[PDB]
C-alpha cells in the first residue's frame, strides 16, 4: 500500500516563503506517475498547484507558476512545495497527491495526503 | 481556463434515498471527468474517474453518466456514512479545475 | 487480424482467444486488481515496467500469453501474485503480466491494438 504524509510549518507570516514537505511511503517517486499539491480555501474551492514527475518535469498552474517551486530527494523518497512571498489568499490547506496516467481514461488522483493546513498570520509561533 | 459548476450547492436528502448531484463546463471536456470525496474530519478520497469507472473500494451504490459538459454521480441510498463534501475535475488540458463543491447534509 | 468483443467479458474473467496460432490473454480487470496493478514498486521486478507502460484502458489487459522463458502457455488466477503461473518451470506473473519471480526473464508481451467502441482489434 501507497502513503503520503505531509509535515511542515502550519503558519508563515505574510511576504515569507511557505515549505510543505510530502513524504511518500511503499512506492518510490522515480518510479512512475506524477505527483501534485493542491490547495482547499475555506471557500470550498480546491486548486491545483502543480506536480513533479518521476522524471523530474515540473508542471505548475499559470495563477501561481511565477511563484512556485516544486523539487524532490529521491534518496529520501519526498517532494516539496515553495510558494513564495505569500499573502492572506494563500490561507488553505494544503495536499500532496498522486495521480496516475492511461492514455485512454486519463490522469486521475488516487493517493492522497492527511492535508496540512497553513495561515498566513501575522503573529508569532514557537519554532 | 475551463470552470465547472457543481449544482445542486450543498442540498441535503433523507436516511437513505437516491441523489443526483451535477457537473457543467465552460468548455468541452471529452469524459474525463473525476469525482472525489472530502470526508468531514478532512480526508479526501477518488470515487469515481473517466466520467463512469470506480475505483478500488469505492460502493456499488455509487454511479456516473454523462457526456460533452453535462455530468452527474447518483446514489441508491446514503446510509450511512455517505455525509460529506463531493468535487469533480476536469483533465483534457492543463491546468486542472475543481467544482464549487456540493455539501450533502442529513435532516 | 482479430476482433474480440470486450462487451461479452463480464466482469473478474479471462478469456483467451487465437491470434496467429499465438493465445492473447484479455482480462477484464477489477477496480482493486487495477490498484494492485500500479501499485507496485519498480525495485521488486526484474522487468521494470509501469501498468500504464503496458495498457491503454485500465480495465483491459491485454497481452500475449506466452511465458517468456520457454514458451509455454501460462495459467490464469493462479501463482503467488494474484495473476498467471507457468506450470512449466514455475513462472510467476502478477495481475498486469509482469514476471515476479521464476526464471523467465521477461514480462509477458503487449501485443498492438486498437479500440473500437464494445469490440477491441488486436493485431
Ligand atoms: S516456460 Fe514458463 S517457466 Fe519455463
Amino acid at each position: 500500500e501507497v502513503k503520503l504524509q505531509e509535515s511542515g510549518a502550519g503558519l508563515v507570516q505574510p511576504s515569507q516563503s511557505l515549505s510543505l514537505t510530502c513524504s511518500v511511503t511503499g512506492y518510490s517517486i522515480t518510479s512512475g506517475y506524477y505527483w501534485n499539491w493542491i490547495r482547499l480555501f475555506p471557500g470550498n474551492k480546491l486548486e491545483w498547484v502543480g506536480y513533479i514527475s518521476n522524471v523530474g518535469d515540473n508542471n505548475y498552474n499559470p495563477s501561481l507558476k511565477d511563484r512556485l517551486s516544486i523539487t524532490r530527494d529521491t534518496s529520501k523518497n519526498q517532494f516539496f512545495l515553495k510558494l513564495n512571498s505569500v499573502t492572506t489568499e494563500d490561507t488553505a490547506t494544503y495536499y500532496c497527491a498522486r495521480s496516475e496516467y492511461y492514455s485512454v481514461t486519463g490522469y486521475a488522483m488516487d493517493y492522497w495526503g492527511q492535508g496540512t493546513t497553513v495561515t498566513v498570520s501575522s503573529a508569532w509561533r514557537h519554532p | 481556463d475551463i470552470e465547472l459548476t457543481q449544482t445542486p450547492v450543498s442540498l441535503a436528502a433523507s436516511l437513505g434515498d437516491r441523489v443526483t448531484i451535477s457537473c457543467r463546463a465552460s468548455q468541452d471536456i471529452n469524459n474525463f471527468l473525476n469525482w472525489y470525496q472530502q470526508k468531514p474530519d478532512g480526508t479526501i478520497k477518488l470515487l469515481i474517474y473517466y466520467t463512469s469507472r470506480l475505483h478500488a473500494g469505492v460502493p456499488s451504490r455509487f454511479s456516473g453518466s454523462g457526456s460533452g459538459t453535462d455530468y452527474s454521480l447518483t446514489i441508491s441510498n446514503l446510509e450511512p456514512e455517505d455525509i460529506a463534501t463531493y468535487f469533480c475535475q476536469h483533465h483534457i488540458k492543463f491546468p486542472w479545475t475543481f467544482g464549487a463543491g456540493t455539501k450533502l447534509e442529513i435532516k | 487480424k482479430v476482433e474480440v468483443n470486450l462487451a461479452a467479458i463480464p466482469l473478474g474473467k479471462n478469456v483467451v482467444v487465437k491470434w496467429q496460432g499465438k493465445p492473447v490473454f484479455i482480462r477484464h480487470r477489477t477496480p482493486h486488481e487495477i490498484q494492485e496493478a500500479n501499485s507496485v514498486d519498480m525495485s521488486a521486478l526484474k522487468d521494470p515496467q509501469t501498468d500504464a507502460d503496458r495498457v491503454k484502458d485500465p480495465q483491459w489487459l491485454i497481452m500475449l500469453g506466452i511465458c517468456t522463458h520457454l514458451g509455454c502457455v501460462p495459467i490464469g488466477e493462479a501463482g503467488d501474485f494474484g495473476g498467471w503461473f507457468c506450470p512449466c518451470h514455475g513462472s510467476h506473473y502478477d495481475i498486469s503480466g509482469r514476471i515476479r519471480k521464476g526464471p523467465a526473464p521477461l514480462n509477458l508481451e503487449i501485443p498492438a491494438y486498437e479500440f473500437d467502441g464494445d469490440k477491441v482489434i488486436v493485431g
